[PDB]
Formats: structure tokens, sequence, C-alpha cells
């Protein structure tokens, strides 16, 4: 996932 | 878990045992025909109560087990008994190995 | 000459049962029917 | 309920979760318009991954349900589904392999028109759910429920010929079957139609994509035998001796088909799950001795039809080329392959019978190559000639004069090959040394005369 740093919110589908 | 231990009187039973044999039109009474069928394995040989609606469409291998049995004699053989709070309920198939060897129906 | 009735037979029952291509060749043992590829 | 079962039948937690299925399916529709309906069942798939499969696996139930049901519940799926129901696709397969024994006629049709639906929209994934549908149909067999099954996705197959030629492995794979099928059926005159419609549509696949029709594997020749007397096959024979070249370019001949090999899905593909289940048991949890009870059962329930006996053979080519146990599995004293083959042999109740099962043992035998293949093909043979010298000389002596007498039979032109091939198996037993020493079996005092002579005659270097 290198489009989103590991300290944004994760989309939990 | 052996076959050797189907006691009278035992509470809640979770025994497994495979019914390899199929059991035999005979006559008893007069209307009912309460077959019989024996199983053996590596332990031991017990015979097995069939009523005639079990009886009929039964086929080899199927796996049930009884809670709240109590264990009957039949002419000197001992038989398993459902009924007044007992209940099958079938587990799986095939998933088994036997042993006909130690079998005490022989003469 | 039993031979020839039991060969004729023998045709018989390799017509009426193979639907492919066969050859009926006599063996020492007797052996008559070997299947192989077409010719 | 939707499975045929009875109060002794155990109680399925596959058929568990579908009813449970059934009620969020249900429940939450409402019998409302299918705007809302439809709205609502989206915010619940999007809530989470296992309820989007819960809802994926009720619209599937619904499809196998009612045929109005089906039509709606088919465009809600088409309509919800987030990953193109791929997952749920696997479950389908799942679902179809192990519970078609019990599936009810109706949900058995609209299962089929579920799945002409997938293969016409042309959803991913179709192939996986062809190919094991296919794997179900159980040959030499007569039914009329089954016949009209083939029929029906025969039929499917034949008006998207397109989807299967953009799938390249699915060509061989319902060419070999079709080929199967057709040494299967006859004997009436609807099964003469579709024995034509089975032989033009084989021929044109055959035709259009040899190229893809290489890597089948010798079987195809063996197929190719049984139903030579068709003019279409001994023309299409005849094209390839005069130029192999001319129906495909790169196709040089037929060496390249004759030295390449056989994989196991076309071996496997034939059989039901049950059957290669039960073999697997077998070879892997029954020791040696009990193995008379379990393939009686089998024989006296499946395998008591006059199609039987080239079944047999089928099975006997299943375990040979599909079954490849590991060495330290034969170590040890689990049941070994030897009397599962003298089973297979001695059931053999007729002359062709026995020469379709010893041709199709011999088979692998003609071409063989130790560097691809196992030795896992001759060691059940060879042990089966140590094992039965003395109890059953009979079936000994009859497979030795077979296997004797079909090296100038089969083709002089090529018998070369077959001798090439016997000294490949002969050297690869004698570097592998599964028994101490060959010498007292080649020579064997109980043995005829002209055996032992002509093994001497034609292998001096083994004397």
């Amino acid at each position: 996932s290198p489009s989103y740093s590991p300290t944004s919110p994760s989309y939990s589908p | 878990t052996f076959v050797k231990d189907i006691k009278p009187g035992l509470k809640n039973l979770n025994l497994i045992f495979i019914v390899l044999e199929t059991g035999r039109v005979t006559k008893t009474k007069d209307g009912h025909e309460v077959r019989t069928c024996k199983v053996a394995d590596k332990t031991g040989s017990i015979n097995i109560s069939v009523w005639d609606d079990v009886g009929n469409l039964i086929q080899p291998g199927d796996i049930i087990r009884l809670t709240k049995g109590y264990a009957s004699v039949f002419k000197g053989c001992l038989t398993l008994y459902t009924g007044r709070g007992g209940d099958l309920q079938k587990i799986g198939e095939f998933c088994m190995v036997y042993s006909e060897v130690p079998n005490f129906s022989e003469p | 000459q039993h031979i020839a009735a039991q060969q004729k037979a023998a045709l018989q029952h390799a017509h009426a049962h193979s639907s492919g291509y066969f050859i009926t060749q006599d063996s020492a043992f007797g052996n008559l029917i070997l299947p192989v590829l077409p010719r | 309920r939707l499975l045929l079962s009875t109060s002794l039948d155990a109680k399925d937690e596959l058929e568990e979760r579908l009813e449970r299925c059934m009620s969020i399916v249900t429940s939450m529709t409402a019998g409302v318009s299918e705007r809302e309906a439809n709205d609502a069942l989206n915010a619940y798939v999007c809530k989470g991954l296992p309820q989007h499969e819960e809802i994926c696996l009720g619209l599937f139930t619904l499809i196998l349900t009612e045929p109005a049901q089906a039509q709606k519940c088919y465009r809600d799926l088409a309509l919800v589904s987030r990953d193109g129901m791929n997952i749920v696709l696997n479950k389908i397969n799942q679902i179809l392999m192990e519970k078609y024994l019990k599936l009810q006629d109706t949900c058995r049709t609209q299962l089929v028109w579920l799945v002409r639906e997938l293969v016409k929209s042309g959803v991913l994934g179709a192939d996986g759910v062809c190919m094991t549908f296919m794997k179900q149909i159980a040959g030499g067999d007569v039914t009329a429920k089954n016949i009209w099954l083939a029929e029906s996705v025969l039929d499917i197959l034949t008006e998207q010929r397109e989807w299967v030629l953009k799938s390249s492995i699915l060509i061989a794979m319902a060419v070999y079957t079709y080929l199967r099928l057709i040494v299967d059926h006859h004997g009436t005159a609807q099964l003469q139609a579709l024995r034509q419609k089975e032989v033009d549509f084989c021929i044109s696949l055959l035709r259009e994509r040899f190229m893809e029709c290489l890597m089948i594997g010798r079987d195809l020749v063996r197929l190719l035998q049984n139903v030579a007397r068709i003019p279409e096959f001994e023309l299409l024979w005849k094209d390839i001796i005069h130029n192999p070249q001319a129906l495909s370019p790169q196709f040089t001949g037929i060496l390249q088909l004759l030295q390449s090999r056989t994989s196991r899905k076309f071996l496997a593909c034939r059989l039901t799950p049950d059957m290669e289940t039960k073999l697997l048991f077998m070879t892997s949890r029954v020791r040696f001795g009990q193995q008379k009870r379990y393939q009686d059962w089998f024989q006296r329930q499946y395998l008591s039809t006059p199609d039987s006996q080239s079944l047999r053979c089928d099975l006997i080519r299943y375990i040979c080329g599909v079954v490849h146990p590991s060495n330290e599995v034969l170590s040890s004293d689990i049941l070994p392959r030897w009397a599962i083959i003298g089973w297979l042999l001695t059931t053999c109740t007729s002359n062709v019978a026995a020469s379709n099962a010893k041709l199709a043992l011999f088979y692998d035998w003609l071409f063989f190559s130790p560097d691809k293949d196992s030795i896992m093909n001759i060691e059940p043979a060879i042990l089966v000639m140590h094992h039965s010298m003395k109890p059953h000389p009979a079936i000994t002596a009859t497979l030795l004069d077979f296997m004797c007498r079909i090296i100038p039979n089969f083709y002089p032109p090529l018998e070369g090959h077959v001798r090439q091939g016997v000294f490949s198996s002969l050297n690869h037993i004698v570097e592998k040394r599964v028994l101490a020493h060959l010498a007292p079996l080649f020579d064997n005092p109980k043995l005829d005369k002209e055996l032992r002579a002509m093994l001497r005659e034609k292998f001096p270097e083994f004397c």
C-alpha cells in the first residue's frame, strides 16, 4: 500500500 | 472410547460406532419386524436393535451416537435400546478403520 | 473342423461389439483380439 | 427443504449456512419494491466482508429456489456484487462438487440456467465452473437425467464455442471429455443424433485448434482408435499422414505427440470427487487386507453395468497416471498397490474388457522416459509379478504373454520405440532395486517355454 501512509485511516469495507 | 463399555444405566453417552453390516429380515411376535444387526471393531463386538423403518432405508457405514440410553438383553445377546428420552443423531461417514477379527457372535 | 466355426463366431462377436477399427490375429496361446492404431 | 434427505441424515452445517442466508435475504426484502430493497441490500453488503459473502450466497441459493425469484435475485446479484463474485464462484464450485449427490431436480435446472447466464455474460472464472461441472458426469452410465444434463451443458458449450476459444485449456478439457462421452454413448436414435452433434463439434475443435490439442497427451490417440470407424476421423488421420504441417504449420508431425506426456488433469477429470476421495482414503488410511470390503461395495453399487468394464480401464488409467504416492509412505506398511492392481485385473470377466485393461496398462509403457516420469507407473506391475507367482500364476502368465505379444503387433514402424521403452523400464527396475534380483523371475520354472525363450532372445543384457 504505497499510496497510503501507515498512520492514515484504514478503509475497512 | 471402546465398544466394550456399553453398560446399563449409563448417562451422557457420546460413543461412536460404525454400522458396517446390514440387518437381516427375521420374524418376531406377530406383525412386527424388530430386526437386529451386529458390528465389530478392534475392541469388541455388540449388536444393535434395528427397527423396521430404519432397517428398510439403511445402507452401511453410517455413524450415529446415542444419549440417555439403556442396555437391553435379547435371548442372551446384548442389544442397545432407544426411547423414553433417548435420541439418535448422525455425525459423519467413511472416516473410520475397522477390525472384524474380535467378533463374539461366533459359535 | 470346430476351429473354423469358433473363428466365425469370434468374428461375429467382434464385429457386433467393436465400435472401432480392429484386427483379429491368431496367437499361439489362443488369444485372438488385440487393439492397435489405424493403418 | 431444498436438498432431499430424511431425519437420519446428518445436519449439514453448509446447509445451515444456506438456511441463514435464506433468512437474511428474504426477511430483509420483506416483499417491498425492488428499489428500497436493493438500497438496503447494498448497505448491508458494504457494511463488511462476511455479510457481503452471506448476501451473495443467499442470492445464489435464491437463484436455485424459484424461477421469478431466480431472475430477480440474479439481477440483484449482478447489480450488487463488489469483487465480481469470484470467491462466490469458488463457493459455487465447492457446493456443486460436494452436494450434487443430493441436489433437487428443479434446483439442478435453475443452476444450469445460472451457468448458462454466467457463460453468456462472460463473467471471469466461469471456465473453472464449467470444468468442475463437467467433472461430475459419471462415465459408463445410462441414466436419463444424467444424459439430459450432459446434453444441456453440451448445448450451452456449443452456443458459446467462442468463449471456449478464448479459454485455451478448456478446449482440450471439453474435446477430451466429449470424446469419452462419445465412446460411452450409443444405442438409441436420439443418442445417434447426439453422437452426430458431438462428433461434428469435436472434429471442428480438433481441426480449428490442433495446436491446442497437442498437449492433451497420448490418450487422445486412445480415444481416436475406438471411434476410428467414422469416416471423419479416418479423413483427419489420412490428412495428418499426407502432410501434418497442412493442418498446423508449427505441428511438425506425430513425433512431438508421441514423445509428449499426458497431464493428470485429463485422467482425473472424468471421475466424480467421491470415487477419487475413496481411493485416496484407501491409499492413505486402509492397511493391507481390508481392501476387499470397500472395493466390493463400490463394485456392487456402481460397477455393475455393461459399460463398467471400460470404466475399470478408466479407473486403472486414473490410478496409474494420477496416483503418485511418496517413497516415505511406500516404505511404510500401508496397503501396497499390487493388491489394488490385482483386484482391478481379476474383475475383468470378458476377454474384450481384459484386452482393454491390458492396453490401458501398457499405454504408458510405449514411450517411457526416466527423467520426466516416475517409477510409480511400473512398481505396481513388478510387485504384482513378484507377489502373484505362487498364488495366482494365471494373471502373471496372461499379463506377460500380452506384453510380449504386443511388441510387434502394435506398430512395426514404431516397434523399436516399444522395445526402447521396455528396456528403459527394465533398466529403471534394475537401478532402483525394488527386488533383490530380477534373475529368478525372468526364467521362472513354472512359466511356459516360449515366453522365457523370447525374453532371453530380445534382451541378452539381462542374462
